[PDB]
Parts: C-alpha cells; structure tokens; sequence
C-alpha cells in the first residue's frame, strides 16, 4: 500500500470513512460550522477516490496526518492557529483540546426532528456525528459510528414515544469520559501499564482462553487504543474491525458467549463483544500459590522474562476473581513485583516470598468491607437519604469545596449505590469501579481548573490505581474555620412546596451542605436532630393555610432553636 | 503456528526406563498447561500426567503414580516424561498436549502432537 487513504477507503468503505474523517475534523476544530466540516470531508473523499483509481496519482503517497493536516490549515483562526501553520510532522492539536464551551444542544421539537430526518436523513445523521464530537473530543470513533446507528434506529421506529434519545446521550457522556481516561492513562503511565490493565480485563472476561490467546488480543487492543488516542482514527476502526473479525473466527478458543454477538452486523458486533458477559470460569485449575508463591523457581522463572511472569500472575488471578476490580488486581500485581524484587536478592528468598498472600489480604478486604458498609447504609436509607449521609461525609472531609459541586458529587455517588447494591455481592466491585472512575475523572479535571485543596490534588495525580483509595484515605478537615452565619441561605419559602421532587431535594441538600460548613463540629446525632426538625418544619408549613407566613414564622423559630444547639 | 514434537519412544525391557521429550514451537509456547496422554492399543486417549506452566503443580493417572515423573524446561521449550519401572501394560502411543487448564480431558486441549510409540516387552 503506497496510498494510505486508498488502503483505508478500500477497507473502511465510503460511509465509514466520511464519518470517521468528520469526527476527526470535528474533534480538532470544535467551534466551527457544520457547513465547514462537510466541505472539507467532501474534498478529502473526492481526493480518496482519485487514489483508489490511481495510487500513482499525486499526493496519494503523502501521510494522512499531512493530508488531513493540510486541509485543517486550509481555513484563518481568530476563534491553536500556530500549529496550523504546518500540519505537525498533532501534539499541538491535542492538549490544545478542552475537555470542558458550547451551548448545550437544545433538541428541536419531535415532529420537527422527524420531518427533517425523513426529509434529508443523511444530513440529519451527519449533524449528530458533528455535534457529539465537537462537544466530546476523546470519544472512540468506532463506538460513535454505532451510537449514530442507534440514533437512526430510534428515529425510524419512533417516527407516543424519544426517552431513548435521552438515554443515548447518557451512554455517550459515559463512553466519552472513559475513553479520555484511557487515553490519558496510557499517555501518563505508558503502554506497559495499559497492557497490564487489558490483561486483567480480558482474562476476567475469558478465563477459558489460553494466556497466549489473551496476550495476542492485548497487543491488538492496545494498538487500536494507542491510535485512537494519537487520533489518526481510521486505523482504529480498521484495526478494531480486524479484532472483532478475528475473535468471531476464534470464539471456540475464547468464549462460549460470543455466538449471539458474532452474527450481528459489522458495526454492532464490535460493541457487543466489549459488553459480552464473562464466561464460566474453568475447572481443574491449581492454586495460585503453586506456580507464583510455593515454587522454589520463582526468582529464576521471573528472571527469564519479568513481564510475561507478571502477566501470567495477573491473568491467573483475574480468571479466578471476576468479582475483584481491575484496579485491585493491578495493585496486587504491583505488590507481587515489589515482593519479588526485595525477596530475590535475599538469603532464603522463598521464605520471604512465602508470606506474600499475607499482603494481598488487606488490599482485597479494604474495598470489599468498604462496599458492604455503604451498601448496608444505602439499603436502610435509600437513594435520597443516603445522598444526604454522603453530603455530610464529604463536606466534613473537604469543606473548602464549592457547595453546588458537593451536591453534584453526592447525588451521583448515591445514584451509584442504587446501580451497584441492586446487583448481587459478586458484581459490585467491577460495577463500582466502572461508575466511580468517571466521577473521580471529572472531579479531578475540575479541581485542576479551580484547585481548592492540596490533598485532593495529590490524589488527583497519584497512580490511577492509588486514587480511589487516596480519596478514601481523606480524613475530616480539622483546621477548617466555620463559615459565617447567613440568614438568606437558611431561609425558605412557599415555592419549595410547589417545586418538583428533583428541584426540592437539591434545594434541601444545598442547605444541608451550608449547615455543615457553618457547624462542622456537630455530631451526626445532633445533625439528625436538625434534619428531623427541618422535615417537620417543611411538612407543617406545606399544609398551613398561609404557606408563606408559616415559612417565615416557623423559619425564625427553627433557626433560633438550632443555633441554640451549637452549645 | 504452535507445533508440538515428541521423541524418545521405542522398545524397552519390562522393568526398564524411557524419557520422552516434547519440544514446543510457536508464540508463548512456555506459558501453557501441558499434558501427556497415552493411547493403549485399540482404546482411546487417557491422561498419564499433567503439569502447570512453571511446574509448581502436577497431576498423574493412578496407573503410573510412583513410577513416572513429569517435568518442563520452559527455556528449552521442551516438556519431559521420565518413565521408570516400565510394565508391558504401559505399551501405548504417547502424545503431547497443550491447553489452558490442569484437567485430564481430551476436549479441553487445543494443541496436540503426532505421537511417539512406546513398546514394552522382552
């Protein structure tokens, strides 16, 4: 292949290429009219055809980053321009992309959306690709190409009914956040840490497959994601399409779960394999200890390849423990490597290695007992009240943080409780990991935008594996000077009784926060006393004949009394 | 491809010894759970001995416990089977297998050898 464009145009096909090219342009030039991107893509497409016709024809030879880089530089940047002088021969384009600056899409009315989708369809779907990508610049291209199929699907069936369009948006926000964490994680920690992550992931999903079949996959999976983060982005679709292709053909040596997935069309099959259920873990496995802890050959075995040995130890743990989080497994592997290094240059190394599971135990039980305490508490209190018990926890821990932010975390976190304590004990830690990683991802991106505590920052850029623990490590802040009393923020009105449940809660939580900030001393029993007295205050005044006089009057009686319980 | 190759097999006096070797070729050849299976004349395959990737775990059929040992070099890429106190019973084609588990099931091994023959009689 001399002509890359034509190597891609041939493999991907025209529809995929155009979408992929549009995504790349959209991801780079975010604030930039749809009609621009459309124009550029049409100029590339037409040029790709002339390279399918003739590899010999000029500039077919030039690299895509040049070719695409060339067209971005076509098109004045008053609205990042300096990279454009020359297509970089990108690292300027990336890190020059904000994760956070465009009006939130406001949906056109459903009859109008339906008319247009019927009237053009091709433009309407293209605009989707266009809008999500500018808003979300680290989304995997292959999944996107599919979300759009799941758009075109909704409209064709719906046009009663599009709550489903709202769900698609919620999934996109997630499959966005995760790709950015993955890309960042590879860039900060290297390709090694990612390869390890992937091992853990796939050996849980496929405990039957051989360590050589996993390893092969991890190399291909790491290639794809290394490209999609580099952003050339046609290769990934090409190379991911070759993974699915491969896995489909080798189901029998991988998973008994892939049958239903590997019948589905090219775009859908790839999504299904990644969501596919873990296989039944095999029978007649020896104990983990016998190769890794019991053997008197560890050091020699570790020495011949350090990396394969570690990779095997991780694969074995993972097949054994689907329940364990991918991050816990990685921490355990790190501990093993650390042990082997101190132990191997030692007299009696086997005696030093032998007591190594004594170290894994604390790491396994930290998250498990953590999950339990919080699932118990969720199960007695329920979503809202649990949210409230979290608002007190975390504002006691980091009071310096801004209230609207506190009330956004704690509500999301309590929503995690209701999405993971639903599941049987088995699946909690994987599910928790999944949801928490987005929330610590967005939280730490914001703290750098507007930093307020040093301790949070340390947790926000220690090892990825360290951070959920580091935040769990955070204790109650005992230097915090109580914020000043302020009457308007502890004053309520008639409106709260009319407002919707959603609105109401946030209002009542926002108060809770500000209460803790003003009285961070008070014990949870004192603070149960107040939220009880508040509950009573709200329901009384909601039944009262003159709401407002009741709110006004009882408000002063309440506050008078509650400050009287400072002491 | 992941090739297996066997050798060491022949004729041997009852009471004597033989050491089979299987050399392994292909990616990640060292990693796999590996097994010896024998096929006595006019019968099916049956597991003689099994060995984990680093030789820290070994199963044996009862037929041969106390007489046979199973070992792997790994660097060499060669799997062994040290046969002692041979009995005419043990006269079977011997076969090498590679898989993902320490199980004694023919179906659960992906890769097989061509098989070396062992005869035991005076």
């Amino acid at each position: 292949h001399k002509s890359e464009v034509a190597h891609r145009f041939k493999d991907l096909g025209e529809e995929n290429f155009k979408a992929l090219v549009l995504i790349a342009f959209a991801q780079y030039l975010q604030q930039c009219p749809f009609e621009d991107h459309v124009k550029l893509v049409n100029e590339v497409t037409e040029f790709a055809k002339t390279c399918v016709a003739d590899e010999s024809a000029e500039n077919c030879d030039k690299s895509l980053h040049t070719l695409f880089g060339d067209k971005l530089c076509t098109v004045t940047l008053r609205e990042m321009a300096d990279c454009c002088a020359k297509q970089e021969p990108n690292e300027c384009f990336l890190q020059h992309k904000d994760d956070n600056n465009l009006p939130r899409l406001v949906r056109p009315e459903v009859d109008v959306m339906c008319t247009a989708f019927h009237d053009n369809e091709e433009t309407f779907l293209k605009k989707y690709l266009y809008e999500i990508a500018r808003r979300h610049p680290y989304f995997y291209a292959p999944e996107l190409l599919f979300f759009a199929k799941r758009y075109k699907a909704a409209f064709t069936e719906c046009c009663a009914c599009l709550p489903k369009l709202d769900e698609l948006r919620d999934e996109g926000k997630a499959s966005s956040a995760k790709q950015r964490l993955k890309c960042a994680s590879l860039q900060k920690f290297g390709e090694r840490a990612f390869k390890a992550w992937a091992v853990a992931r796939l050996s849980q999903r496929f405990p039957k497959a051989e360590f050589a079949e996993v390893s092969k996959l991890v190399t291909d999976l790491t290639k794809v994601h290394t490209e999609c983060c580099h952003g050339d982005l046609l290769e990934c679709a090409d190379d991911r399409a070759d993974l699915a292709k491969y896995i489909c053909e080798n189901q029998d040596s991988i998973s008994s779960k892939l049958k239903e997935c590997c019948e589905k069309p090219l775009l859908e099959k790839s999504h299904c394999i990644a969501e596919v259920e873990n296989d039944e873990m095999p029978a007649d496995l020896p104990s983990l200890a016998a190769d890794f802890v019991e053997s008197k050959d560890v050091c020699k075995n570790y020495a011949e390849a350090k990396d394969v040995f570690l990779g095997m130890f991780l694969y074995e743990y993972a097949r054994r423990h689907p329940d364990y989080s991918v991050v816990l497994l990685l921490r355990l592997a790190k501990t093993y490597e650390t042990t082997l290094e101190k132990c191997c240059a030692a007299a009696d190394p086997h005696e030093c290695y032998a007591k190594v599971f004594d170290e894994f135990k604390p790491l396994v039980e930290e998250p498990q007992n953590l999950i339990k305490q919080n699932c118990e508490l969720f199960e007695q209190l329920g979503e809202y009240k649990f949210q409230n018990a979290l608002l007190v926890r975390y504002t006691k821990k980091v009071p310096q943080v801004s209230t609207p932010t506190l009330v956004e975390v704690s509500r999301n976190l309590g929503k995690v409780g209701s999405k993971c304590c639903k599941h049987p004990e088995a699946k909690r830690m994987p599910c928790a990991e999944d949801y928490l990683s987005v929330v610590l991802n967005q939280l730490c991106v914001l703290h750098e935008k507007t930093p307020v505590s040093d301790r949070v920052t340390k947790c926000c850029t220690e090892s990825l594996v360290n951070r959920r623990p580091c935040f769990s490590a955070l204790e109650v802040d005992e230097t915090y000077v109580p914020k000043e009393f302020n009457a308007e923020t502890f004053t309520f009105h008639a409106d709260i009784c009319t407002l919707s449940e959603k609105e109401r809660q946030i209002k009542k939580q926002t108060a809770l926060v500000e209460l803790v900030k003003h009285k961070p001393k008070a014990t949870k029993e004192q603070l149960k006393a107040v939220m009880d007295d508040f509950a009573a205050f709200v329901e009384k005044c909601c039944k009262a004949d003159d709401k407002e006089t009741c709110f006004a009057e009882e408000g002063k009686k309440l506050v008078a009394a509650s400050q009287a319980a400072l002491g | 491809e992941v090739q297996l190759v066997e050798s060491g097999g022949g004729l041997v006096q009852p009471g004597g010894s033989l050491r089979l070797s299987c050399t392994a070729s292909g990616y990640m050849s060292s990693t796999y759970y590996m097994a010896w299976f024998r096929q006595p004349p006019g019968k099916g395959l049956e597991g003689v001995a099994l060995i984990s990737p680093y030789g820290g775990a070994t199963n044996y059929a009862d037929s041969v416990k106390g007489r046979f040992t199973i070992s792997r070099d790994n660097a060499k890429n060669t799997l062994y089977l040290q046969m002692n106190s041979l009995k005419p019973e043990d006269t079977a084609r011997y076969y090498c297998a590679a898989g993902s588990t320490l199980t004694m099931v023919v179906a659960n091994y992906r890769y097989w050898g061509q098989g070396t023959l062992v005869t035991v009689s005076s």
